DNA sequence: TATAATGGGAGCCTCTGATGCA
DNA sequence: TGCATCAGAGCCCAAAA
């Protein structure tokens, strides 16, 4: 029952979030370089702040505990970044 | 949205519960409308030119610049619009009123502008001499609904006036937005020559726009009511 | 690592106490 | 509030296999 309250997508709508997923990780590579920061953990920042507070957890190949503290900081250097990045 | 079916309600209004989005489409609640990927984009061309007429000087209002809609000339009785150079006609129709231009060796020796009451007497490609009727004018005629007249500079030779305006107007231009492609460009966006409006897979398959003009969006797949 | 594929599948007694109903 | 309905609780020993 729940998975059919997610409607399938339809072709147009397929493409489209298959090629915003693409745009993305290719974005996270370059925020890497931008920062000098790992893409991993640029990666799991990101992903945290779309599912939202509720999921928050260390994650194993990280280097640093992953805390909301540590999202802030590494947040507010990303908030940081001229408009062109 | 029903296949080929065009919005009433436009990319980013706010909507009122109830409201019509599309013939057979109701939406159930208020909020701002958002088109889902938009299958045909139009794109309408801005165009500044130099276009020349002449008429009888007894017949023409005087007016410093004529805005769309508004009468230029009222004839007692039927005139005859005629060619004041030698060469081949390219002729081009817009939604109402007509462009016509003269050109010989290659380069366009003249461009004159047929308002709305004028017939042309020619088509497309066809040799005229000086002095041959181009166009029948009768009655009262006016500005198209689509062209505008921004300067209007007036020399009057024996018993008519020939008016050199400076025209603005748009011409449109659609272009077919395949599953695989998504536009990059917004709604009222300006764009000049070169930016790119619709991206698709690979290079030759892109929609880049020709020169200035201005963006619309139509036929969208659904609309998202957020 | 690439045609497209998009919602499952089944079954054989009595007392006591909490729960859901005019 | 007093009655019905259902879920859950039990149902001999030892021997043997």
């Amino acid at each position: 029952h729940e998975i059919g309250q997610v409607p399938l997508l339809t072709l147009e709508e397929e493409v489209e979030l298959a090629r915003k997923v693409e745009e993305g990780m290719e974005a996270i590579k370059k925020l890497s370089e931008i920062t000098g920061l790992d893409p991993d953990l640029i990666r799991e920042v990101v992903r945290a702040k779309i599912l939202g507070s509720a999921r928050v957890r260390h994650i194993p190949g990280l280097k640093e505990t992953l805390d909301p503290k540590t999202v802030e900081e590494i947040d507010q250097k990303l908030k940081s970044l001229p408009k062109e990045h | 949205l029903p296949p080929g079916v065009d919005a009433l309600v436009k990319d980013g209004e706010e909507v009122v519960k109830g409201q019509e989005l599309a013939p057979g489409v109701v939406s159930r609640l208020d909020g701002v409308a958002l088109y889902r990927f938009p299958r045909r984009v139009r794109v309408e061309y801005v165009k500044k030119e130099r276009a020349g007429l002449r008429l009888p000087l007894a017949a023409w209002v005087e007016k410093e610049a004529y805005k769309p809609g508004e009468i230029l000339a009222e004839l007692p009785e039927p005139y005859l619009f005629r060619a004041e150079e030698e060469g081949v006609v390219e002729l081009k129709e817009l939604e109402e009123g007509a462009f016509l231009v003269l050109r010989r060796e290659d380069e366009p020796v003249a461009t004159y502008f047929l308002p709305v009451g004028m017939t042309p007497l020619v088509v497309h490609g066809e040799i005229v001499e000086k002095g041959q009727p181009l166009a029948e004018a009768k009655g009262l005629l006016r500005m198209p609904r689509q062209v505008r007249a921004a300067q209007v500079e007036a020399e009057e030779e024996g018993e008519t006036v020939y008016l050199t305006l400076f025209l603005e107007w748009t011409e449109p231009k659609d272009y077919r937005v395949q599953p695989h492609m998504n536009v990059v460009v917004p709604e009222g966006a300006r764009v000049e020559a070169g930016d790119k409006i619709v991206a698709a897979i690979d290079p030759e398959e892109e929609v880049i726009a020709e020169a200035e003009g201005v963006v619309h969006l139509h036929e969208p797949a659904s609309i998202l009511v957020v």
